[PDB]
């Protein structure tokens, strides 16, 4: 479980290249599982 | 769109890490070659539309 930017939802997949996918969370090519994501701008966002 | 430019580039050295570290690009899908293994190769001619 983690919270990422809407542009980085791209990167959480096998064979993906990017800042998050290379320096934060890397997923193997032989992945046997699943990924679920949903928007949370109403919760994890201060007014400032 | 129809009158798309075509810049022929020759006799240069490009690192291509500027294309990586810049986050302004909302579309970056390379098709025929892996862009990460680019600085260790050399090519005849490169065209930039």
């Amino acid at each position: 479980s983690f919270v990422i930017r809407g542009d980085e939802v791209r990167q959480i997949a096998p064979g993906q290249t990017g800042k998050i996918a290379d320096y934060n969370y890397k997923l193997p090519d032989d992945f046997t599982g699943c990924v679920i994501a949903w928007n949370s701008n109403n919760l994890d966002s201060k007014v400032g | 769109v129809y009158a798309w430019n075509r810049k022929r580039i020759s006799n240069c050295v490009a690192d291509y890490s500027v294309l990586y570290n810049s986050a302004s690009f909302s579309t970056f899908k390379c098709y025929g070659v892996s862009p990460t293994k680019l600085n260790d190769l050399c090519f005849t001619n490169v065209y930039a539309d």
